[PDB]
């Protein structure tokens, strides 16, 4: 019965957590306790909250997830906040030192002594588990612990289960504004293990979500809570098939296979729709055709790249909330009839429909009005790959004069791992610009 | 406090004569005080002539 | 869990030292007897990184305060906040330097040092994780920058791995109180150069040309030159003690600020410096820190950044704001002087915030910078200290000490090949 | 249960 | 001295007046009156939670942080920000769409193997 | 049940012995009169081990005091815990010794010996099981150095049995005020070996060290001294005295720490010494009494450990307290000193526990260990004898006393054996 593990790694991982487990506990009905008002006995729906939370002996629902960090004051703050009974304490799992934005410390050094208690945690939840569909994991590229211990838990995950799916959520360095210096080395040393050890990953630059919120929302003065709140949203897009029921149900394995063409391009972009304020939400009527058309436009693209300049390889739309499927086909239609959007010659029929019953909830300190329906896009497209080209060229310019070297050969990794995963990212590059021909 | 503090502004270094006279002036203050407060924590009730 | 020691050596250093911890125990709420009487309890949660625990809820310093002369240890001593300390942490000796290096280095050196390390070492194991180290000193004393070099010797081979931070004073030329000052500086910078993970260049001149200007105070002591020293230091270390949106701590910056080991002196700023009358004409806003330490007169050192290229910078922000406007004022400052930036780097801005602002003000930011314009200062001291040793003047009082000549070459040789390396990444 | 002191030491 | 009096520096012990004259609120005492009852009435226990006797507090015991953000009207710690107001009332919970496995309540029991005997008191009356 | 009966000899063993019945006094509650005006019942339990009951309610130290000068005594009378004492229990020659070993051992001694081992015999038969014999003296005395190790001889032909244990003054090198010091040294020192179950030394300059710098006290008085050496005492039967979570006693202790009969010499030491002022900053802990009694400065007598090898060490403690940061921190004491510790003995560290603390404090420490390092001073005794000797100086006092030349030559010869012994199991392989 479908089940989905979290294993949140890092800073930006524990705060997505912390987003999303609210988003999920008010999208249940439960209290930061831990016991909803009304389990089962009054009607009472045993399969709504198996997804994510687990039954205890006294009738209390744990969280389905695994925080670590190797620095104690992110997850201390979990540890005193107003979920302090609501999470497991041995599930929040602390180092004293981190690895300070290094790759190289985050898995070699520091990663190894608590590798063994993270997996022995998930082993843990799998034997809770029954039927396990996936691990969604979060982390961020840029910071060393949520880079080096990502890619070495994964990298066991890979060989401890074979064909138990994999969802990578992280953070993609912006291409203008950043927080680290040395965040280019860590993402390229990252993509080797994010190329090889995962099926489908939705790295996401802060930037997007900064012009969004900004421009949409009418939020002069964005936060981070704000970002957390729309990933958790996506995510609960992602898994309102799972949780709740609908016309065309749609589990993982299913966009799985109907998203990735060949097995090395598995980086789609997701997208969200519609995102207004209640204030301008008053004027303006909302169907089906206005927020599929909003999900195309690049300005909504939750990744600094413009579709345009490449070609869509497969779309996968997942409404939600009261929507009907001959407005689905309308909205196909209506795509589908547009020179500017383009299609490869190997994909007539790029899309993948599912459609949900329920609406989405709105989050207590949240920014969206309620909106009746609502849809995510899933797009494997081949305009991401300038991203990793840009970043490809930022390497190079550090990689020149041998800067910040000194660290991580003092560490002591092998230098030509840095060009080894120079020439596979190259290779990547080539493959995409291969099936953009 | 202010005989201990007075002991806490004392010269951690005392090579005079007349610095190690007054060390010893407090320590007479100290004992003495610390003995009437112990006493008197004995019992609550003082039944005195 | 993750802690600092404070070492404490010269009379510079023991002033400086004996302000910064009068200042973070009014942040934490510790009292000149030693209890806690703050009013939050996030001010009690992380104060183990600088405070060791006692019976009855006293709070004891981790500060080891040496100097060669015991005069100066009853000024402290006789300070308002001197009762905290614990006078085993009191070691000091009999007779002074006399502002010679080689004295402090070598010859009043051996008998001292061993008692320093002992209490170190005392320390060091009480804490369970030990982040590393901390020392203020001036480079123009015969303890802090003679001792002191000895000091930090002996440690690195003892704790390599431990991250060591000095918030070193550096001479100047144009006010000076030394003589010998440029052969024992000399003589210290290859100290440095050699052990050390970072270095903050601090001077007194520019320190006394804020008071000045900035801040137009009549009668600038030196009690507002330490605290401004002082509350750098809390803003170094401010994301450590406190949990804040983007934490970081000593390590998080470390890497980040050091492209290759030789080059790690840094130009560290205070932003919300602001004369008295200007308080009334002022709008507490985020982009009005962000011109007042991109300005050179905010800096506390001796040298222009307008001659020289940025090679890393940093701004820690304490207090709560969001994290979008910093970011623009971060890329608003790139792009517009982008010619004081090295090309080699972009993004060469790397920012923190905090959320727990500092007392007596909403907003505060510290700045840490590595620039070119440190290549400056360096050079000055040779220009003094080449016309010293080509006369050998006052070379009887080190030749006193037994040791040789070739010391005086190698350091101005280290020197010159610093400078030389620094010049060819301009 | 009781202390008892001298009117001297009381004094 | 008079002129060695600091040109700006005014940093009492660290407490401040009314709440308005704070960043925070919920002004109250030290907890301790005498510094000899500090020093010298120590305790003959050791508590067992705590490794260090020294270390009173090092697992959050006694210290209700939680309590004081939730108390104070804004949420000073940014963590503490994103879960605040949802003591405000919000949409009510939509509940009709949500799976419930009919085939294991209805298809799957425990015991009682009904078809041997029927003998029961007040039963097969529908 | 476990009596313990405390010899008293010469004056620095009656000083001594005085300031220990004033300390175990305080700790059973026994004012200067002979009542009992303690609080708790658990002070009244055990009484019976020093003290013997006397019609009114009375106790009165179960302790012989001896010398051959009556002076000592009117001290001992005048004291605050003078008349506490029977007058029966005062042996009191008429003249001294005046330093001299063979005056007090032979001559002179055979007319006092008799109303000791009387009055040791009425004691003796006083307890139903005694467990043994506690005796104070000094080295360097006349009487203590002399007549005392008759009185062993004597009493370990009576009970071979009963524990004994010599809590012995011995004089150091550096600091010295008789001449013929190594003389009665050497003179003493193949007596103790001879019978002797275990010896404390306790040296004078030591102690003094610790007045200097661990408590810094400007006039430290011989009542420091004592005082300190009556804590030590106190210590090491507080286990046999109270109820522990691990009980002991002297046999526990002895049987454990003597490998071979030849070594049973020891050094003691005292955890929680703390100046006033290093009393405000300090977080009373076992952590900082074990790294308080670890430190080779606060060694009660003059042999720094670092030169030798610790064979046996033994921890009492006194106080309320949790097993575990004992049993982990003697486990790392032992691991980080390895080279301090012998190879062919595995753990070689024993612990003890009593609950109850000492007055007027909450946590104590009494360290009891045999290491190597003793062995220094037994030689340097040698270098001062031997050196003095070889010029036949100051022998006439003892020659007119009736004895040979060959006793000299032999007690030289046993302690020359021993600190042979002792370096050859200094290098031992395992
Ligand atoms: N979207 C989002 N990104 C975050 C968040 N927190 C941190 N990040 C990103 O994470 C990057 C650094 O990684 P962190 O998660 O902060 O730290 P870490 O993963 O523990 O790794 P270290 O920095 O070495 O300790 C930064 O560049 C941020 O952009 C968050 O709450 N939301
Ligand atoms: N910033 C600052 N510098 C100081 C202070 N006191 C002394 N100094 C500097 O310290 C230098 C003298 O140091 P010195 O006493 O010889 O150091 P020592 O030999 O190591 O003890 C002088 O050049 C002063 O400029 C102070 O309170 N603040
Ligand atoms: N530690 C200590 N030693 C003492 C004390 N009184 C005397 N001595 C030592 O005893 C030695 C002299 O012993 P002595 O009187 O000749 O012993 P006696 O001949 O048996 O009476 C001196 O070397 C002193 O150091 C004391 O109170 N404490
Ligand atoms: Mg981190």
């Amino acid at each position: 019965m479908r089940e989905c593990i979290s294993i949140h790694v890092g800073q930006a991982g524990v705060q997505i957590g912390n987003a999303c487990w609210e988003l999920y506990c008010l999208e249940h009905g439960i209290q930061p306790d831990g016991q909803m008002p009304s389990d089962k006995t009054i009607g009472g729906g045993d399969d709504s909250f198996n997804t994510f939370f687990s039954e205890t002996g006294a009738g209390k629902h744990v969280p389905r997830a695994v925080f670590v960090d190797l620095e104690p004051t992110v997850v201390d703050e979990v540890r005193t906040g107003t979920y302090r009974q609501l999470f497991h304490p041995e599930q929040l799992i602390t180092g004293k030192e981190d690895a300070a934005n290094n790759y190289a410390r985050g898995h070699y050094t520091i990663g190894k002594e608590i590798v063994d208690l993270v997996l022995d945690r998930i082993r843990k939840l799998a034997d809770l588990c029954t039927g396990l569909q996936g691990f969604l994991i979060f982390h961020s590229f840029g910071g060393g612990t949520g880079s080096g211990f990502a890619s070495l838990l994964m990298e066991r995950l890979s060989v401890d289960y074979g064909k138990k799916s994999k969802l990578e959520f992280a953070i993609y360095p912006a291409p203008q504004v950043s927080t680290a210096v040395v965040e280019p080395y860590n993402s390229i040393l990252t993509t080797h293990t994010t190329l090889e050890h995962s099926d489908c990953a939705f790295m996401v630059d802060n930037e997007a979500i900064y012009d969004i919120c900004r421009r949409n929302l009418d939020i002069e003065r964005p936060t981070y809570t704000n970002l957390n709140r729309l990933i958790g949203q996506i995510v609960s897009s992602i898994t309102a098939s799972l949780r709740f029921d609908g016309a065309l149900n749609v589990d993982l394995t299913e966009f799985q296979t109907n998203l990735v063409p060949y097995p090395r391009i598995h980086f789609p972009l997701a997208t969200y729709a519609p995102v207004i304020s209640a204030e301008k939400a008053y004027h303006e009527q909302l169907s089906v055709a206005e927020i599929t058309n909003a999900c195309f436009e690049p300005a909504n693209q939750m990744v600094k790249c413009d579709p345009r300049h490449g070609k869509y390889m497969a779309c996968c739309m997942l409404y939600r909330g009261d929507v009907v499927p001959k407005d689905v086909n309308a909205a196909i239609a209506t795509i589908k009839t547009k020179r500017t959007i383009q299609f490869v010659d190997w994909c007539p029929t790029g899309f993948k429909v599912g459609i949900n019953y329920q609406p989405p909830t709105v989050v207590p300190g949240g920014d969206l009005a309620k909106v009746q329906r609502a849809v995510c896009m899933l797009s494997n497209t081949t305009a991401i790959a300038e991203a990793w080209a840009r970043l490809d060229h930022k390497f190079d310019l550090m990689y020149a004069k041998r800067a910040f070297v000194h660290w991580y050969v003092g560490e002591g990794m092998e230098e030509g791992e840095f060009s080894e995963a120079r020439e596979d990212l190259a290779a990547l590059e080539k493959d995409y610009e291969e099936v953009g021909v | 406090e202010e005989v201990h503090k007075e002991f806490q502004s004392l010269s951690v270094f005392i090579d005079s004569v007349p610095k190690k006279i007054r060390k010893q002036k407090l320590e007479k203050e100290m004992k003495q005080l610390e003995h009437d407060i112990s006493v008197i924590e004995k019992h609550k009730i003082i039944y005195i002539a | 869990m993750r802690e600092i020691v404070h070492l404490q050596a010269g009379q510079c250093g023991n002033q400086i030292g004996a302000k910064f911890w009068e200042v973070i125990s009014d942040e934490h709420g510790i009292d000149p007897t030693g209890t806690y009487h703050g009013d939050s309890d996030l001010q009690l949660e992380r104060i183990n990184v600088y405070y060791n625990e006692a019976t009855g809820g006293k709070y004891v310093p981790r500060a080891v305060l040496v100097d060669l002369e015991p005069g100066t240890m009853d000024s402290v001593r006789s300070g308002p906040f001197g009762q905290i300390f614990r006078p085993d942490n009191f070691v000091f000796g009999q007779s002074g330097a006399g502002n010679n290096w080689a004295k402090g280095h070598y010859t009043e050196g051996a008998e001292l040092v061993d008692s320093v390390l002992d209490v170190v070492r005392k320390e060091a194991e009480s804490c369970d994780c030990l982040q590393g180290f901390q020392l203020t000193h001036s480079l123009g004393g015969g303890t802090g920058s003679g001792m002191g070099t000895l000091l930090i010797s002996k440690i690195r081979e003892e704790y390599p791995d431990r991250i060591m931070n000095t918030f070193s004073v550096v001479p100047s030329p144009k006010v000076s109180d030394t003589v010998v000052e440029p052969y024992n500086a000399t003589l210290s910078v290859h100290q440095l150069v050699e052990n050390t993970d970072e270095t903050y260049c601090i001077d007194n001149e520019a320190l006394y040309d804020i008071c000045f200007r900035t801040l137009k105070l009549t009668t600038p002591t030196y009690g507002d030159l330490n605290h401004l020293v002082s509350a750098t230091m809390s803003g170094v270390t401010t994301c450590l003690r406190f949990p804040g949106q983007l934490n970081a701590d000593l390590r998080k910056l470390a890497v980040n600020m050091v492209p290759f080991p030789r080059l790690h002196f840094f130009m560290p700023g205070f932003a919300p410096l602001t004369s008295r009358g200007s308080q009334q004409y002022r709008a507490l806003t985020v982009p009005e820190l962000t011109q007042q330490m991109f300005d050179a007169k905010n800096m506390m050192a001796a040298c222009d950044p307008r001659h020289g290229r940025y090679l890393t910078v940093a701004a820690v922000f304490r207090g709560r704001m969001s994290m979008k406007e910093v970011d623009e004022q971060m890329l608003n400052v790139q792009n517009k002087n982008s010619s004081y930036f090295v090309e080699w780097i972009p993004n060469n801005v790397k920012t923190a915030v905090c959320d727990i602002p500092p007392r007596g003000l909403k907003m505060s930011a510290t700045f840490i910078g590595n620039s070119t314009a440190i290549q400056e200062l360096f050079k000055r001291i040779s220009e003094q200290f080449t016309a010293m040793f080509r006369r050998k003047a006052f070379l009887h009082w080190y030749t006193g000490e037994g040791m040789d000549e070739m010391e005086f070459t190698e350091a101005e040789s280290n020197m010159n090949d610093l400078v030389s390396e620094y010049q060819q990444y301009q | 249960q009781i202390t008892i002191i001298p009117h001297a030491e009381w004094e | 001295p008079i002129s060695a009096l600091p040109a700006f520096s005014y940093i009492p012990p660290r407490h401040q007046g009314p709440k308005e004259r704070s960043y925070f609120s919920r002004e109250g005492q030290t907890g301790i009156v005498s510094l000899y009852d500090c020093v010298f009435k120590r305790r003959l226990d050791y508590n067992q939670k705590l490794h260090r006797d020294d270390r009173e507090h090092a697992k959050n015991l006694g210290l209700h942080i939680n309590e004081e953000e939730q108390e104070r009207t804004v949420p000073v710690l940014m963590s503490s920000v994103y879960g605040k107001r949802i003591n405000q009332p919000i949409e009510p919970l939509n509940r009709d769409y949500g799976h419930v496995s009919h085939v294991k309540t209805d298809f799957y029991r425990k015991n009682e193997i009904p078809s041997i005997k029927g003998p029961g008191f007040g039963h097969i009356n529908p």
